[PDB]
């Protein structure tokens, strides 16, 4: 085969009243006349083209613009005369004439796929590629010329003639008008959003409910701007290495999959406190189809919400105006060792919520840890024992319906919605299946957790986190079971930021002496209480004891310490994450990872996050390593 | 098979940054880096070879297999004491101690010596690469002793997989890549705010506007400006790449190179097109650059490259067009006679995008020119021809026309298509300008001249050139392979006893045995082999060896060659004047790329050896294939 697609590029007006840009269109010509596939997914998109393993692509793009511009791939082999990319390759006179498309030109592309840059044996079945243009790379971008691009192995044009598939391609795209073609007064230029959707905006389609659905997904922006992507049900492809959450940056596309339940169109996140007011949405409407014309365990966890005290930094202790942590905590007078008062997750014996348990001092503010492996259920009977009442809810399992009925507390369209008071107990059910659990590829526990849901941070930053974990099936059978399996162990790295906590000013008639003069909202004071630690404990604050020759697995996430990411630390270790070596560990702030270390290294090591601009705000602890016994 | 206790005798120093392209007012900058030195007495500075100076403003690659001994004897020479730092620096055991002091501090002219186990913690996997890539750098403050500059580069290896040679290369070629966005808030830029830039001429933006490395510094290395030096590379031998972002908070750099395409491995390979490197994510990706010519590495992260990351790698090696190698050819191949000199001299050294102070090709002179033996009859599609950079003159050629030999003797000049009289090719601007010329239509040469027409302050270049080969059958005709039956060959004689049968039927370019080679019956010049094709054959040339007698060696020194059609009368083969003179053999080993100036026609070969060793002794083979048959 051999195919040609004759599209140029035009200048439009764009909406959702604000905003009109350069966009990549679409059209038969051989001179300037409609032709449209665009109505739904297809925002501003240069048609989706789509070559095989051994074809021959040929854009010819007619340029109507007061811009110079370009066209140019990736993914994707050419000669010196395309490339569509202006800078000295030599390149002789006619050679260099693809690299700028003088403003109202015409040019030809020659574009090839040779077995070289077809896609791997195994993995995508397609993969994902984007065909943007480079003249400025900044001003071509923002202003709003970018397609899509796909390439793949030996039957497409014949084994999607004959075969059935549910793909779509989303743009998660950042333009930024200040940044455009383009340039008392009060009110400066401004965007953020998916497809081009803007705010809250919605673009158009769905597929199928009882099978999968596929998306070709292209990461963009003209800054370092990360993203971190959600909607229920998993999103499992990667590779077949199975995701919590699509996790965006910079210039990014791999391509990945997911299941369905049903018409519930489902919410569709960038979920960061930063992107969000101004922030990405689109929806999913599920519905029916055109098509038809040594046993599983039982889990149980009385676990109460609960207000305490919460000394961040107690072991270690050396304030005064001395340093940027002398500064920590209630900017007026009090400012040593850093005292808040909080409402933590914990657990009690059973149902008379009578008998504490006995706490695991590591984990800090840390919730009792959760466990239940791919088959189990897990009955998790919750008491509120705190007054401004809250809930809870998994980060992970998708069965998650009331003990005994399949109801909604009387009003609410779901659990993580508004139900719990002070005082009164309710029985959850979370039953786990093969779907939210790892596979032939993970680990054999992804990292999980569960906050409370009445308020989302607003909540969580004032104590509500605990480690949930799902896991591989196993019991003296399938694998590592012989002698021991040693034991389960969580790093939570979180910034707590106490200006929103639920207990804001209730905490100033506390610690910080006097109101007398009752100062709030401020430049350093507020920078006062943003806590950046791991479970709670800070600046060196209570670190770890370990031992070498030991061996097992850390589970770690990032959790309220939004708005970036977090390369995370170890001093002199390595660790096994993904079955590759790495020796760090990228974080989002879903971020749900698992490591595997063999622990053989002795010395104090300084644990914190290749980051250095919070192991300075606080955000270290240690480790320690020294032969044991047994 | 052993293991080795493998040391690197390193150092941190000082220099810095320079700029001088094309693209005068440039500023010093007295940044720190590390350095490979020559043994203890920390002296020789190790001239950083051509084959890895695209490492540039970083520190020496350290390099391991599986179950090795990695060693470090290390002196500081700064202010700021510094210090060696990675992952896998498994310290030992215990002392009597106060809660463990466990801190590496290395102070100035103080020698810390540190080595140990490289365990499989270090390793790569039979999932992954030939070599997994790791990072070293100062731990004194990792926070600004990064910008400050200790990035240092660490390989670990499958067991058999480096060499004798030092490194590795069974078809390999390593390049690593170290993208961080530099900036001086950082290490003593004290000593550099008003220790140039300021005198009686100062007070003039303290940290408003300033910003001088979000003025300038987007590293892919420190030669990063928007062109760094050593991406040398041949069109196959498939190039290992080693990604590894560092920096800050923002520093995520999505990079990749237009035009091609890598894979990475991990649980398996998959095929991937450009890779977000996160700073602290050490990556290793493959690719095989199958597209001749030149190209660039472009962090295509819209505000990073418009602020310097479009910095150009070269492709040479066939299909078809491949860089003829400037980077990948020839140590100080070819250059003039005459025109041509300036101490810092002609070619020797004036290749395409050769960094440094002493780098290209120089000469005052209203006469000029420079030449380059290709070897051999190519296909040359053209030329990138470039400037080099001067105290702070910008120097380059403007105009020149291009004259080639395909044979040493009787030149001429050049006419690219339709042009006119002569044709005249327009230089460059400045001391980056490589304007890749192509020859309209093309030309087959061995010697190329360049001749200026017009230059700056002297007549000054640096040039790669495009083309490939003709693909004469250089291939093996059948002597190896015993294609050619031992019937087919006779000789002028043969000697033969009883612990020995030397006859012309074992002349085979390695053949092993007790009588494992041709020999004469005696020796005389006019004594000759005769190969005997059944058909009509084409003649690349032959390829000669002597033989392994246990007793003594055994080969032949100078050689001639005569043809025939019918095979019973002989004309011989020439020069450009009387008869060829063969560059013959000098051990009992080792063959001879020994070919012929007119691909010689014909069916009946015959060798005749001239001066040899002790006897002569001829193991040989023969390159080819056919025209028509006989007639
Ligand atoms: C959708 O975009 C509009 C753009 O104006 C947002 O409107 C305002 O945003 C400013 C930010 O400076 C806020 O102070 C206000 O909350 C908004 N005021 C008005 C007049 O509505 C709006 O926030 C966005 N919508 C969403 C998703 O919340
Ligand atoms: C040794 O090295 C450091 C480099 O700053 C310095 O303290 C000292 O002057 C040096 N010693 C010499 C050259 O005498
Ligand atoms: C010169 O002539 C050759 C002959 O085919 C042609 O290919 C080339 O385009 C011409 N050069 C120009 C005008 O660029
Ligand atoms: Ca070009
Ligand atoms: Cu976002
Ligand atoms: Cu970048």
């Amino acid at each position: 085969a051999t195919r040609r697609y004759y599209l140029g590029a035009v200048e439009l007006s764009w909406d959702y009243v604000v905003y009109k840009k350069t966009l990549f269109v679409e059209f038969t010509d051989h001179l300037f006349n409609i032709a449209k596939p665009r109505p739904p997914w297809m925002g501003l998109l240069g048609p989706t083209i789509q070559a095989e393993v051994y074809d021959t692509v040929v854009i010819t793009l007619k340029n109507m613009a007061s811009h110079p511009v370009s066209l140019h791939a990736v993914g994707v082999s050419y000669w010196k005369a395309s490339e569509g990319a202006e800078y000295d390759d030599q390149t002789s006179q006619r050679e260099k004439e693809d690299d700028k498309v003088f403003p109202g030109g015409s040019h030809t592309y020659v574009w090839q796929v040779l077995k070289e840059n077809g896609p791997m044996a195994s993995d995508p079945l397609c993969l994902t590629y984007s065909y943007l243009s480079h003249v400025d790379l900044v001003k071509d971008l923002n202003s709003g010329l970018i397609g899509a691009l796909l390439v793949c192995r030996e039957g497409s044009l014949a084994k999607e003639k004959t075969q059935t598939l549910h793909k779509f391609i989303l743009l998660f795209a950042v333009f930024d008008e200040g940044k455009s073609w383009h340039s008392s007064a009060r009110a400066w230029p401004k965007m953020h959003t998916v497809n081009g959707y803007v705010n809250r905006s919605l673009p158009g389609l769905i597929g199928c409910h009882r099978k999968s659905v596929y998306w070709h997904v292209i990461g963009m922006g003209t800054t370092p701007e990360v993203h971190s992507i959600f909607l229920e049900g998993h999103t499992f492809l990667v590779r077949n290495h199975r995701q919590a959450s699509l996790e965006i940056s910079p210039i990014t596309f791999l391509t990945a999959q997911t299941l369905l339940m049903d018409l519930g169109q489902f919410l569709l996140f960038c979920h960061i406190s930063s992107h969000q007011h101004d922030g990405m949405e689109a929806y999913v409407k599920v519905d029916s189809c055109p098509e038809e014309p040594k046993h599983p365990k039982t889990w149980v966890h009385y676990i109460a919400a609960e207000e305490e005290d919460w000394d961040y930094a107690p072991l270690v202790l050396a304030p005064d105006d001395r340093s940027y942590k002398s500064q920590y905590l209630n900017n007026g007078p009090q400012r040593i060792g850093r005292k808040y008062k909080k409402v933590r997750f914990m657990a009690y014996t059973d149902e008379t919520f009578k008998t504490r348990e006995a706490i695991q001092h590591e984990s800090g503010i840390l919730g009792p840890l959760l466990y239940g492996e791919v088959g189990d259920t897990l009955l998790i009977i919750f008491k509120n024992q705190a007054s401004r009442p809250y809930n809870i809810y998994p980060h992970g399992i998708t069965d998650v319906r009331p003990l005994y009925s399949r109801r909604l507390p009387k009003g609410v369209k779901h659990l993580k919605d508004f139900p719990i008071l002070p005082g009164e107990i309710f029985k959850y059910k979370w039953t786990v299946t093969v779907e939210d659990g790892p596979t032939k590829s993970d680990p054999r526990c992804l990292t999980r957790y569960y906050s409370s849901f009445v308020n989302m941070e607003r909540d969580l930053a004032s104590g509500l986190i605990g480690p949930l974990l799902i896991c591989y099936k196993e019991s003296v059978d399938q694998r590592g079971n012989q002698i021991m399996s040693d034991k389960r162990n969580v790093i939570l790295f979180s910034v707590f930021d106490e200006n929103r906590s639920w207990y804001l000013t209730e905490n100033i008639q506390r610690f910080l002496p006097n109101p007398a003069g009752v100062q709030l909202e401020d430049p350093e004071f507020q920078a006062s209480n943003i806590m950046h630690s791991i479970n709670g404990y800070v600046f060196d604050s209570l670190q770890l004891s370990v031992c070498l020759h030991e061996v097992a697995y850390w589970y770690i996430l990032s959790i309220g310490a939004q708005t970036d990411f977090l390369s995370v630390f170890f001093s002199g270790y390595t660790f096994k994450h993904k079955m590759v070596y790495e020796d760090t560990l990228t974080l989002f702030p879903f971020s749900g990872e698992t490591v595997f270390m063999s622990m053989e290294n002795p010395g104090l090591w300084i644990l914190g996050c290749h980051n250095s601009d919070f192991r300075n705000r606080g955000m270290t602890a240690l480790l320690k390593v020294s032969s044991c016994d047994k | 098979f052993q293991k080795k206790t493998r040391h690197y005798f390193i150092a941190a120093v000082e220099r810095l940054w320079d700029y001088g392209m094309s693209s005068g007012s440039v500023p010093q900058f007295k940044k720190v880096v590390f350095q490979e030195f020559t043994d203890g007495s920390f002296t020789q500075p190790l001239y950083r070879g051509e084959l890895n100076e695209h490492l540039g403003l970083l520190g020496p690659y350290i390099r391991a297999e599986v179950e090795d001994n990695i060693m470090v004897t290390f002196r500081n020479q700064a202010s700021r004491p510094y210090s060696f730092y990675s992952s896998l620096i498994s310290y030992e055991e215990d002392q009597r101690q106060g809660a463990e002091p466990r801190k590496n501090f290395v102070k100035p002219n103080e020698t810390k010596t540190y080595f140990w186990k490289v365990q499989h913690h270090m390793a790569p996997t039979k999932d992954e690469f030939d070599c997994k890539a790791w990072a070293y750098f100062s731990d004194v403050d990792l926070e600004k002793d990064v910008h400050s500059g200790l990035i240092g580069p660490l390989l670990v290896c499958h067991t058999n997989t480096l060499n004798p040679a030092h490194g590795r290369q069974v078809t390999v070629q390593e390049f690593a890549l170290f993208l961080t966005i530099f900036d001086e808030t950082k290490s003593w830029y004290f000593t550099e705010n008003m220790e140039r830039n300021c005198r009686a001429p100062c007070n003039i933006q303290m940290e408003d506007p300033t910003f001088k490395e979000n003025y300038r510094f987007h590293a892919i290395n420190g030669y990063i400006m928007d062109t760094l030096p050593g991406l040398v590379m041949a069109q196959d031998q498939r190039i290992r790449w080693y990604l590894l972002s560092m920096g800050s908070n923002e520093n995520i750099h999505s990079i990749h190179f237009s035009g091609h395409v890598f894979t990475v491995r991990k649980k398996e390979e998959y095929k991937m097109a450009l890779y977000n490197l996160y700073p602290g994510v050490f990556e290793t990706v493959e690719m095989l650059p199958s597209k001749a010519g030149i190209w660039r590495v472009e962090c295509l992260i819209g505000e990073h490259l418009h602020a310097g990351m479009s910095t150009l790698f070269l492709v040479y090696s066939n299909k078809c067009q491949t860089p003829l190698g400037m980077a990948s050819g020839h140590i100080r191949d070819f250059q003039i006679t005459a025109s041509g000199q300036y101490g810092q001299w002609a070619p020797k050294l004036a290749r395409l995008h050769y960094s440094g102070s002493i780098n290209a090709w120089s000469t005052k002179e209203p006469f000029s020119w420079i030449k380059v033996d290709l070897l051999a009859p190519m296909i040359i599609h053209g030329i990138k021809t470039q400037g080099a950079r001067q105290k702070f003159s910008s120097l380059y050629i403007s105009q020149f026309i291009i004259m080639y030999s395909l044979d040493g003797k009787k030149w001429q000049t050049y006419r690219g298509n339709s042009t006119g009289t002569l044709m005249v090719f327009f230089g460059n601007v400045d001391s980056s300008g490589i304007k890749h010329n192509i020859f309209n239509p093309p030309i087959i040469a061995r010697y190329i001249r360049l001749h200026p027409t017009h230059y700056s302050i002297r007549s000054t270049l640096r040039m790669e050139l495009m083309g490939c080969d003709l693909n004469s059958c250089s291939m093996p005709l059948g002597m190896e392979s015993k294609a050619i039956s031992d019937a087919q060959i006779t000789a002028s004689s043969y000697f033969t006893n009883m612990f020995a049968t030397w006859s012309p039927s074992k002349a085979r370019l390695h053949l092993q045995g007790r009588s494992n080679a041709w020999r004469p019956q005696v020796n005389n010049p006019k004594e000759w082999l005769q190969v005997d094709f059944q058909k009509t054959m084409k003649v690349t040339g032959v390829t000669t060896q002597g033989v392994k007698s246990l007793l003594t060696s055994m080969y032949v020194k100078e050689f001639l060659i005569s043809s025939s059609q019918d095979g019973h009368q002989w004309t011989l083969f020439f020069q450009n004047g009387k008869v060829k003179v063969f560059q013959g053999n000098q051990d009992s080993f080792t063959p001879v790329v020994n070919s012929l100036d007119p691909p010689l026609l014909t069916r009946y070969l015959r060798i005749h050896p001239q001066s040899w060793v002790h006897q002569i002794a001829l193991r040989m083979e023969v390159l080819g294939c056919e025209a028509q048959d006989l007639y």
